[PDB]
């Protein structure tokens, strides 16, 4: 038969700047969301590109379960997602990068923020979407801070032979 | 960022691409349908913009398609469209079909590149040539040649004028003894009728690429005069009369051995690719593939050689293997000794089965030297990349002395002063050069003599120098590539 | 002037570790008649039997007695900051050090500070006319 | 930001002119900042199709 | 080169490309318009703007 045998398809994917950017005196930031694609006679459709980038945004922009404190939390905002009780991979959804607290000098706090960011995006390798991830954070002053996230991908069809590691499963998204 | 949250608020990178820093420029012809303005550098985004922005089946579109197919991410692309000459003539090819099909079968072609192949099944026995020549309805639109489907013959006319349309050789599957889906009694004849006439000769690089840095230049043309102009521009970018915009260019030369060797004008700024007269793939596609692969898609490390079957594999190109190697081994050695680049198949099956090409040596066109002595200082393309990297890195390091008090007459620095003198400056630089051994330099032959620092007061005569100007002279060697070892094999019969 | 054994210039650059603050190279003056000492061979031999030796890692160290600058906190001169130092003798020799660290600091009265510095490698610039490469 | 400049102590004999100040009166000048409760960071994201 | 040698200030942008984004310029050299001398004898005593500040 035809060599195009991989029948797996791709569903909707959140995209950066889907709903434009919100501007303010401090600066300009994107407003991620779903994207609508129009035909020549209506018949709108949702975009499905950049799967891994869409997955990364979901992990970062979601509050995970909060640690116990001894005083408690209101039932409304204990964090997490109620659907995590059915999954079987023994993990929890969301990220905990917003739960840091001002400790010591700003240098210490920033270092902690980086630690949480790595600890959350590490889930990408566990699912098998990407073979490696690393974040580089640079401190330059009081108000200017930057953070770049590097995600490694792979091609759809195996081309190299003799890899030390393993071919990541769920690579049919080829990214 | 409102009605919720805590410390660590987010602001996101509206743009998803951040691999800026390395750029590639593609130059070639276009067609009338193109909406892009001529002689104006423009940024290319993805494959969607093509066709509309640069015409259907134009030379530029084909080159760009291969570039994107090799460099999926990590490099920014640029295009510089050019228009056809005033009196250009388009080449014409003829492909006549003869005989009447009398058994059910299938006809399939291979022209120019694998992406343009086709496969159509003959309707039934007793279908004459007129019902045949339906191939035209199957030829893909992207093919740079236009098919007319005349009565009994199909004519191919180049969509771009000039000499760029004088390269074809067809591999074909009728009259063969393979009755696997072949129609019996059908044959095809291939011939040429009109060649190309005139190519453009733009000479305004100083205006359209003025003070803009580009890592790699790719040229999809075979006009020697056009290539000569590109070399001159690169020299200026490497010139000493102003701040430099380091870059490199890729070109190709096609013909017999005698013709190809005649184009070796000792240009250290170009990497000329040599091809035979019967190359079964369109020329400019292979050149674009080589340029894109080396256009920092692989060469973010300046010292990485693009050779071998692991790094120098032009995977995007597929072509059947011919009955002869094309470049006889006695000719391969000569080309490599004259500063050319030679490519060949990456797998050993010389039958007609599809393979891919790879590059033997990553070598520029550098020979001899200023004056007339021979040397190999810039023999390897990596040397040019490393030389540029060293200049930028060294310039950054010396920035720390900008605006620092310097003592030259009385060398005793008072207590509490922030300054330095010549010897301390030299020591710091000497430390930096020695530290980079194994990253940008090899072991210095004599580190005590290859670095010198002299204040301008010690060079100019009395009352002519300026205060606070130095002359630094450094000599270095790039990392060693290989070595030669003599082996004397000697078995011994005596036991002691 | 080429046979006078002494120290001519001493430049030190501090890089605070908790704030990344950098203070440009400041000249310094020594407190007494003692001179700095150096050790540039980063391998140590031990005596085995019958003329054989045995190597070990060791480091390259520098002992730099200098007078505290009254515009820099006393903590920096001790093990609370990075140090980059350069010493130029009268004959012409220059010894450079980068990314050094202070070890086992001892109490100081407030003016005289003796610093023990260890670094991966110490570079040396002999006067013109050296022999070794 | 600079603890050496944000605290100053001056006796009243140095602010008033001659034979006008009082004995045993000081002026304390101080500047401070409350704890920070925010932060902003850029999240440049680069999904890169592999190329070593 | 001609402007700088004749006592003028020349400014340039920090980055160069065709993307058409925004950039901020910076001063190449800080130089006053001083040339020649009270006796019409060339020199460069007051070439640097910092020279005037130091003199005061």
């Amino acid at each position: 038969n035809f060599e195009t045998a991989d029948r797996r398809k791709r569903f909707w994917t959140t995209q950066v700047a889907a709903c434009g950017q919100s501007s303010d005196d401090c600066g300009d930031c994107a407003r991620p969301g779903l994207q609508l694609l129009c035909n020549g006679e209506g018949r709108i459709t949702i975009a499905t590109d950049n799967y891994v980038a869409g997955l990364a945004l979901n992990i970062l922009l979601t509050d995970a379960s909060k640690a116990d404190t001894g005083c408690g939390w209101t039932p409304g905002n204990r964090g997490g997602f109620w659907g995590d009780s059915f999954r079987s991979d023994n993990m929890r959804s969301g990220s905990k990068i917003r739960q840091v607290t001002a400790r010591g000098s700003m240098r210490e706090t920033v270092a902690l923020i980086r630690a949480y960011a790595i600890d959350d995006l590490k889930k990408l390798v566990a699912y098998g979407v990407a073979k490696s991830v690393d974040v580089d954070l640079t401190y330059q002053g009081s108000n200017k801070i930057d953070m770049t996230i590097m995600i490694q991908g792979v091609d759809g069809n195996e081309s190299r032979v003799g890899l030390t590691g393993e071919r990541i499963a769920n690579a049919w998204v080829w990214s | 960022a409102l009605s919720d949250g805590f410390v660590r608020l987010c602001i996101d990178p509206s743009l998803n691409f951040f691999g800026e820093g390395c750029k590639i420029l593609v130059e070639g012809q276009i067609t009338d349908d193109a909406t892009a303005a001529e002689n104006v550098v423009t940024c290319v985004n993805s494959e969607l913009d093509l066709v509309e922005r640069f015409g259907q089946g134009s030379v530029l579109t084909e080159s760009l398609r291969k570039v994107f197919c090799m460099c999926k991410s990590g490099v920014s692309v640029y295009a510089l469209p050019r228009a056809d000459a005033a009196a250009a003539v388009s080449a014409v090819y003829t492909l006549t079909v003869t005989g009447t099909a009398l058994t059910d079968g299938r006809v399939q072609l291979y022209m120019g590149e694998a992406e343009y192949s086709l496969d159509i099944g003959v309707d039934e026995g007793d279908t004459p040539t007129q019902i045949a020549a339906k191939i035209v309805a199957a030829i893909s639109p992207d093919f740079p040649y236009e098919a007319t489907a005349a009565a009994g013959v199909i004519t191919l006319t180049a969509r771009n004028g000039g000499t760029i349309g004088n390269h074809l050789s067809v591999i074909y599957t009728n009259l063969g003894s393979c009755t696997s889906v072949t129609p019996e009694g059908v044959t095809v004849a291939f011939a040429q009728t009109t060649p190309g006439s005139v190519n453009p000769e733009p000479n305004d690089y100083a205006s359209v690429v003025n003070e803009c840095c580009f890592a790699v230049y790719v040229l999809s043309s075979d006009d020697t005069d056009w290539q000569e102009n590109l070399r001159d521009w690169i020299r200026s970018a490497w010139d000493c009369s102003k701040p430099q915009c380091f870059g490199h260019g890729y070109v190709f030369n096609k013909g017999t051995l005698g013709q190809v060797l005649a184009d070796g004008d000792n240009s250290a700024e170009l990497s000329r690719l040599a091809l035979p007269t019967t190359y079964p793939v369109l020329p400019y596609l292979t050149n674009a593939a080589y340029g894109a692969l080396s256009a920092c898609s692989t060469c973010e490390n300046p010292e990485l050689n693009v050779q071998g079957q692991t790094y120098g594999l032009l995977s995007c190109i597929n072509m059947p293997e011919s009955c002869t190697p094309g470049w006889e081994f006695t000719e391969v050695t000569q080309l490599q000794n004259n500063g050319f680049v030679v490519s060949g198949p990456a797998t050993t099956s010389g039958q007609g089965n599809f393979t891919s090409p790879y590059i033997y040596n990553d070598v520029t066109n550098y020979l001899r030297d200023e004056k007339n002595r021979p040397n190999a200082t810039f023999r390897d393309a990596s040397s040019r990349r490393l030389a540029a990297a060293t200049g930028v890195a060294l310039a950054t390091f010396l920035q720390q002395f900008n605006g620092l008090a310097v003592f030259t007459k009385n060398t005793n620095i008072k207590t509490g002063i922030i300054g330095t003198n010549l010897r301390l400056m030299l020591g710091k630089i000497r430390k930096w050069a020695s530290d980079n051994v194994g990253v940008l330099f090899s072991e210095f032959d004599n580190i005590n003599e290859d670095i010198q620092l002299v204040s301008d007061f010690d060079v100019q005569p009395k009352c002519v120098g300026q205060p606070g100007v130095f002359h630094l002279n450094m000599r270095y060697r790039p990392p060693v590539r290989g070595a030669r070892i003599n082996v004397n094999l000697v078995p011994a019969l005596f036991d002691n | 002037c080429n046979k006078q054994n002494g120290v001519k210039n001493i430049l030190i650059t501090f890089t605070h570790c908790d704030t990344g603050e950098v203070i440009g190279p400041i000249s310094h003056e020594q407190p007494d008649d003692t001179l700095p000492t150096y050790k540039t061979c980063a391998w140590t031999n031990t005596a085995l039997t019958n003329g054989a030796v045995m190597r070990s890692a060791s480091n390259a160290t520098m002992t730099l007695p200098v007078v505290r600058d009254p515009r820099v906190p006393l903590a920096w001169y001790q093990g609370c900051a990075q140090i980059d130092a350069q010493v130029e003798k009268f004959d012409g020799t220059v010894m450079t050090l980068t990314e050094g660290a202070v070890t086992e600091p001892e109490e100081s009265d407030g003016r005289a500070v003796t610093m023990t510095i260890i670094a991966a490698e110490i570079d040396e610039l002999l006067p013109p006319g050296s022999l070794a490469a």
